[PDB]
């Protein structure tokens, strides 16, 4: 009792009090406002060094949400250095990782797998198991994304890539696998699923079909057990991508419907366009034009909604050529000038050029 | 300088000669960027 | 009329000397945007005349500080600096080196400045030119007197861990101008004697020496009546006041700002007349007679809202709120935090916004 | 029955390198080369096999981009250029890169890597024996060395001597160039390179001072500018030899080449060198002392500025009026174009005619 | 450690009030204008 | 002496320039040709 005092409040604004507000607005969503507060306890400053490599972290990882991986980049390298001279190796192990990962998304990938492997180094010399693991998947995922950089991807036909590109997504099936191991053996259910469908993913880019869909069948069952609806959608989508390159198209079109299912009832229009369209493509496999143009024209609707207009001149593009197979030469030149126009106004300059080509040869018949 | 393949770093080329060949498919999806991380500053001693 | 073969010659369009008189003419009138393009455009011409050179290029350097374009202001002066050395002019280089040494200064390269300055210190004596000594003297105050106070705003009222690096510099500030004090009496050059104490009393002042602070600013005082110079005599009083504040005698204090309050209102200047009343406010509320801090604090929000000083509003709308809790007065206390708040966010001023919140949220407990 | 139903259904594809470059390419040959520039740079993302189709992409994209002013970007693509024929000892592609890239780095200040790309072409040519590429990389050498010559000084002191030594030497290259090239160009009885040669060869003497060169020079550009019918460069042949034989001192030849330079422009329906072929005609006339026809031609060099919204040269018709009606003794007329002049003065921010001015009114003023 | 932004194990007054930088100049050319004429 | 003449103005009617020939850029069809 004794709250007549409070012109001692009046005066604030301590490092602690901007940092926590900071925090409170990330939490919120709003990271754009959270920065300003965080900066601002930058410019106060504190004493407490182990405060201090927070701020530098949040703010780092806030710029990184808020695509300023410039300032990321600083941040993270401020907190590195900070953990490296008080020897928090701990702190440096930790800020290792986010370097590396800000680095990944910059595509300087030769530093990002240094960054990365000093944390892998500290976290086995710690014996920090979950630390280990983190390791392991960032590493996986920065090899991931390398291979990914150089991909305009072939396995067509019978399709050969660069040696560069191999190695490096075998990199990453390495490093998964060992995630997975040491995932296991902790008992992490959830960090097993992400492990799955990234190994996956990385079995379907290499061409390892077979692989990629027993993954992916591990992520869904993962997905299922936690009822994570948007992550068994996803599993769906990768498994039905996989059955098409093995070439069992109508097994691929059941995981195409029951990603369609799931985007319905999530009520997500965008993934419900990008189903449809995928449907649309295995049935043109099936070379069953009907029912490809049913599901062309449903993301054809659905894009005109969304004015996704780079989705539209795709809908039109495949629509030209599934009435085209059919004979329909009067509705595939309607297609084809709405193809014209779209590339056109996007700027698709190889679009442009295919849909005059297709003109030109619509209009003798 | 020595580097039959080292010029490689000029913009794009280079030439070396059930089931489903050729025809387009699309993308494909890979796994969240998992931030935890909003509650790290909150506990302090 | 007797002389009409008169058009040919001024009609041509050209000369350097009158494109640079007509820059000069400019920068007199206060216009220093025109006289650059006036001076620069003499610069294209070219001329001959190096002596019109070297001015040419000082009066540019001179204008282009003054218009805050440090750049070029380095340029020209370097340009002036270069000349006079490769023509040996001694008296010149002095000159040309004290107004780099000041452009460095402002650019915060204290190191290259204290070498120009220190050069054109050296000629002066060389030459046995006594009035060019003390300038020098007079420049090498100021920029250790910066130089010392460019380090960390962080140090408010009234710091404590002052740096050795900050006090060597502000020391040697002040064996500066107590040179030059010393030179300027023996010339008799009053107006001189002014400024040099107005600058030593600034530096005790943030050194810590206050009662040697207030003894140089009553001579700056005393010398501003001799002038007649109000402006001088203004500043001579607000520097009293904020030294006796740091003294611990608040009531001498407020006499000094009531003071400069009246030299502010007879100017009628009012900038000069809300920050008299901000300080006023800040006097009582240290006499802790909240009334009148209320009073004088009101006199500044009204001028600040005059002014449309949106910052200054802030502070006003703080403090009130601290003073009417300080009284007991929650209705209005909680008004004005809800002000402060406003202002704090329009502002961008992140740490008053949080302060705000946690004003108002006590606040509202009665 | 259609003879490509089903070959229509091979279009529906997607586009090839080859398809997007050649789309790029005639859209530059119609003259719209911003677009050119989009199908080119997406024929690059696409990629290709094949490097001798690589290199031309390269070089004509060099080439769009130095049209559109993008030497940045241009000095880019003839670098890559560049860069693959010498991987791939295309010694004829390197020559041919080499200036290219010298011509960018001439317009982009860089003299002293111009010289060097641009004596590595003749180099390489003189090893080829390439007649041709000698030719085309001497009259390159000369170009770099006029330009280098021509940067700076340009307002400044230039009557009788003596300048730098450093110009007079970059212009004496210059014409040593030029005239090798001319004694290969003549030997090959390649026409139109003369001519081209023949222009730069009396502008560069026209510069140096070298007057009665310079009209031997451009006469025989206009001989063959006539051969070819090429209205346009005889027009420039005409204006180059008027302004000769005014450094000469012969003004009565120079108006007859001025006037024929008028009459072209007037056929051509040309409004912008209409007027600044009646502004040559207004200062002659001036030297000529006939003040009177003096002002006709900067009357009409002025109504045409002010059609073409011309603020600048509105100015420069102001001034002259001004000081021809002042010839004459108009004084009325002579303080309404001084006036005139001070106010465009100001507008465009000629210091040095803003100050003219003030001085002519005040002068005018008293008689 | 020793240069990481902002660390190291007010109220409002309106401090200082500088004395002002004294520039007149504007006379040396003039100045060399009877000085030659 | 050389570094005297390095400050902008220096040593003891209107024309109109030499107006050059224009930049030879005949070249638009090698692409074209190309498709061998």
């Amino acid at each position: 009792l004794g709250s007549m005092f409070h012109v001692r409040y009046r005066m604030e604004a301590s490092c602690l009090e901007l940092a926590l507000e900071g925090e409170r607005l990330c939490k919120s969503g709003d990271c754009r406002a959270g920065v300003s507060f965080f900066e601002a306890a930058v410019q106060v400053g504190t004493e407490d060094l182990k405060t201090l490599s927070a701020i530098y972290s949040q703010l780092g990882n806030a710029y990184f949400y808020l695509h300023d991986y410039a300032k990321a980049l600083e941040y993270h390298h401020h907190d590195l250095t900070l953990a490296r001279t008080i020897g928090d190796q701990l702190g440096e192990a930790k800020a290792s990782g986010n370097l590396g990962n800000t680095l990944k998304v910059l595509g300087n990938f030769d530093e990002a797998i240094v960054c990365c492997q000093r944390h892998l180094d500290i976290s086995r010399e710690l014996n920090d198991k979950v630390g280990e693991a983190r390791a392991l998947y960032n590493l996986g995922n920065v090899y991931h994304a390398k291979g990914k950089s150089f991909g305009c991807p072939g396995p067509q036909d019978v399709g050969e890539f660069p040696e560069e590109v191999r190695d490096a997504l075998q990199a990453a099936v390495d490093f998964y696998e060992e995630n997975l191991s040491l995932v296991t053996a902790l008992g992490d259910r959830a960090a097993q699923g992400r492990a799955f469908g990234n190994l996956g993913n990385t079995h379907y880019l290499l061409g390892n079909f077979r692989d990629a869909v027993i993954a992916h069948e591990q992520r869904l069952l993962i997905a299922k057990e936690f009822g994570d609806k948007a992550a068994e959608r996803r599993a769906y989508s990768n498994l039905g991508n996989a059955y098409i390159f093995l070439g069992e198209f109508e097994t691929a079109s059941e995981y195409y419907k029951k990603t369609l299912l799931l985007a319905r009832q999530l009520k997500d229009r965008a993934v419900e366009a990008q189903s449809c369209y995928s449907l649309g493509n295995t049935y043109t496999l099936l070379q069953d034009y009907e029912k490809a143009i049913d599901y062309h024209l449903k993301h054809l609707a659905i894009a005109q909604e969304l004015n996704d207009r780079i989705g539209e001149g795709r809908a039109c593009w495949s629509l030209g050529n599934a009435y085209t197979a059919l004979g329909n030469h009067d509705q595939a030149m309607h297609f084809a000038e709405k193809h014209l126009e779209i590339s056109r106004e996007v700027g698709d300059k190889s679009g442009e050029l295919t849909a005059r080509l297709n003109l030109s040869d619509l209009q003798m018949v | 300088d020595y580097g039959n393949s080292a010029l490689l770093s000029l913009p794009g080329y280079r030439p070396t000669t059930p089931g489903r060949n050729s025809f387009y498919m699309g993308t494909c999806q890979d796994e969240p960027e998992q931030l935890d991380d909003w509650n790290r500053i909150a506990e302090l001693q």
